[PDB]
RNA sequence: AACUGU
RNA sequence: UCUCCAGGCAUACGCGUAUAACAACUCGGAUAACCAUUGUUAGUUAAUCAGAAUAGGCAAUAAUCACACUAUAAAUCACCUAUAACUUCUCUGUUAACCCAACACCGGAAUGCCUAAAGGAAAGAUCCAAAAAGAUAAAAGGAAAAGAA
């Protein structure tokens, strides 16, 4: 650039475990 | 009964400190050179890539890029320091200047776009030998004195470093390699030093340039050839020292071209990158022919004058140096720093009309006659 | 035996650090204090390395 | 009575100045176990240089020789020689350490200096006396 | 012919 | 950091991204490590380095430090006279450990500089078999030094 400019590039994009095998689902 | 080995790097080893020994012996063989011959011829047999450098060139901040690399401190002004009938001289010089521009008589040039340039150069030879002649009876050191038409300056150095980032050699440090060669419109050299226009190992608040991107990113090539340092003669010629050096500028480069390029407060910087490269290459270049290098700089500062001229301007510039260790090792230890003294362009005359030439200024002449007289003391 | 070499890794580099230069290696001997442990009159005329670690369990 | 090493009959020496040099620097090198036990030798030797004294000459000679690095020269005087001077021998400790998962498999060891500052060494344990059969053996020994 | 581990 | 090795650097030609960083560890390297493989992104900056008007007139004598000196092998547009034009810096090349030999080939490959300051590693590990190959050494002898026909 010229009459003293100058450029800097902008800085774009800145179950249980104790009952296993048992679904949680059943309470039986 | 101490006879205990040094603690030194082994030399034969393959590592960092084995290399510096085997470094520091090639060092150690170059302070052993003894004559300035033996001196230039070992640190130039060798041919490598190096930077090719214009004395005359148009870049940006390119007294700076040039200061950098020769660690030149550049002081804005004059450095601090017979009669002839200066009134004489300008009715002299108007003559000179209708003699060639109004009376001589040659043939056209066929380009027709050297004429302007040839016909700046004529001029300023005319007044160069007309001066000469005029001044040597006050002073008869320019009757001694060896005037240099168009002759070249040669010298390299190395300043920086870089690491070789690929290829067969990747990962070796390789130093930066520099060359400028000039050919000054005109130059004086006498056989003894100018006085100094300051002590060695003076310091300043001014600092020298660096660069903040390497020389290859500005445009600058590198190229293998022969490594030459050169004062405008052979050692054999008894004039090693000069008083004061002529340039002229290029059309390109001319004040014209640049205010248009829009680069105006450049065109110091064109005047001071060319004065600055032409004298620091060409001051170096005696001091080799005494004897001195990086390891041995100068005992005694290297001065000297320049004056760079755009056919219509005319600026002065002078230039000691006092230090020839910009290598790593010779400049590991060196607080001296090198200065340079430059005046603005100024113009010597205003227009040329019928056969007498107006507005001719005198105090561009006064500061050539000064120089002219100037001599050893 | 791993965790001794890293040990021993870990201690030489606190040893390269302080010599500061190759080629630097003392004529007198050396030792190697831990955290909470002060150098002693013993320590004296001896190399000593500082640890940041407290000393280990199995070292001794 | 020498493993047939090296290029040459210098490389030997030479690669055992490589060695030396390096246990002497570090006090604990890690090597094959054949340069292990090769090398111990040389050490336990040198040792009994250093503790010839420093005045000697032909000490220096090989210790000039030997170690590349001239700072360890004063070292083994002043360290290595005072540090052994109660010992009689056996200065240097070598160890089989576990083949180098390297696709090689060489065999391996490692070598230090006894008395250095390092973190000791996981050494083998004899089994203590309070064991049945040491204490049977205890009781026997009692009665003799 | 000598020369040498031919 | 140590031990050891000793043709290195530019341009031409050719190659055409093999360049570099990152990420991968399968395939490619005539096995791995590591990448030269795989993927991604970057790169090589030129008024200066390199590539990309006309019609007439009129020319005896090599070089070799060109002088002497001879020679035979026989070796040098310009400038004048006219005509015509009348203010310019763009385009293109620029990376690399690279090319021709089916190959990361062993050789082929123009020129300048210079000989280590540049450029490099013979050791996948262990054993110390025999036999085989190369090299060195020989008590006494000397074809069972280099001279003659």
């Amino acid at each position: 650039l010229a009459h003293g400019q100058t450029f800097t590039f902008p800085d774009l994009f800145p179950s249980d475990l104790r009952c296993p095998g048992i679904p949680s689902w059943f309470g039986l | 009964v101490a006879r205990y080995p040094p603690i030194v790097a082994s030399m034969t080893a393959d590592s960092k400190a084995a290399r510096q020994r085997r470094v520091q012996r090639w060092q150690a063989t170059v302070h052993a050179a003894p004559s300035v011959d033996e001196k230039i011829r070992i640190l130039t047999k060798m041919q490598f890539k190096k930077y090719v450098v214009h004395p005359q060139i148009s870049a940006l901040n390119a007294d700076r890029w040039y200061q950098s690399f020769t660690k030149t401190v550049f002081v804005s002004g004059l450095p601090p320091a017979p009669s002839l009938d200066l009134a004489a001289l300008r009715a002299a010089v108007c003559d000179c200047i209708l003699q060639e521009q109004v009376y001589v008589r040659r043939r056209r040039p066929r380009s027709l776009f050297d004429r302007r340039q040839a016909l700046a150069s004529s001029i300023l030879d005319q007044v160069v030998r007309t001066l000469v002649n005029l001044l040597a009876p006050l002073n008869p050191v320019l009757s001694t004195a060896a005037l240099d038409c168009k002759r070249s300056v040669d010298f390299y150095w190395l300043r920086g470093e870089e690491r070789i980032p690929a290829g067969h050699r990747k990962g070796h440090i390789d130093a930066l390699r520099y060359q400028i060669n000039d050919k000054p419109h005109n130059q004086i050299r006498i056989s003894k030093q100018l006085p100094e226009f300051v002590p060695l190992d003076y310091s300043i608040p001014t600092e020298i340039p660096v660069m903040k991107c390497k020389p290859d990113k500005l445009p600058l090539f590198r190229r293998q050839y022969e490594n030459s340092i050169f004062t405008g003669s052979k050692t054999a010629d008894p004039c090693c020292y000069g008083h004061t050096q002529f340039h002229l500028i290029p059309d390109r480069l001319k004040r014209e071209r640049l205010i248009r390029q829009n680069q105006a407060e450049q065109v110091e910087a064109v005047f001071r990158a060319n004065a600055i490269a032409s004298l620091f290459a060409w001051t170096g270049a005696q001091a080799m022919y005494q004897g001195f290098w990086s390891e041995a700089d100068v005992t005694r500062p290297f001065v000297s004058q320049a004056v760079i001229t755009d056919g219509k301007y005319f600026s002065f510039f002078c230039y000691q140096l006092n230090t020839l260790a910009l290598t790593v090792q010779a400049d590991q230890n060196n607080p001296r720093k090198n200065l340079c003294w430059g005046s603005q362009s100024q113009p010597l005359y205003e227009t040329v009309e019928d056969n007498d030439v107006k507005g001719f200024d005198d105090g561009t002449l006064l500061q050539i006659v000064h120089f002219l007289l100037n001599k050893p003391r | 035996y791993e965790k001794v070499r890293q040990e021993t890794t870990k201690i030489r580099q606190q040893i390269g650090a302080q010599e500061g230069g190759p080629f630097r290696a003392p004529s007198v001997e050396t030792m190697v204090l831990y955290t909470g442990e002060k150098p002693s009159e013993k320590d004296q005329g001896k190399r000593i390395v500082e640890r940041n670690i407290k000393r280990p369990s199995w070292f001794t | 009575v020498y493993r047939r090493l090296g290029l040459g009959p210098e490389s030997r020496i030479h690669l055992l100045r490589n060695l030396l040099t390096g246990l002497v620097r570090h006090e604990r090198i890690e090597a094959t176990w054949a340069r292990a036990d090769e090398m111990r030798g040389y050490a336990e030797k040198l040792i009994d240089y250093g503790k010839l004294g420093d005045t000697n000459e032909r000490a220096m000679r090989m210790a000039d020789f030997w170690l590349t690095e001239k700072d360890l020269i004063p070292k083994l005087f002043k360290v290595l020689a005072p540090r052994f001077q109660g010992q009689n021998g056996n200065y240097t400790r070598m160890l089989q350490i576990p083949n180098r998962k390297e696709q090689d498999r060489a065999k391996m060891a490692v070598i230090e200096y006894k008395g250095n500052y390092l973190p000791p060494l996981p050494l083998p344990h004899r089994d203590s006396n309070l064991t049945l059969l040491n204490q049977l053996l205890l009781g026997l020994q009692q009665d003799l």
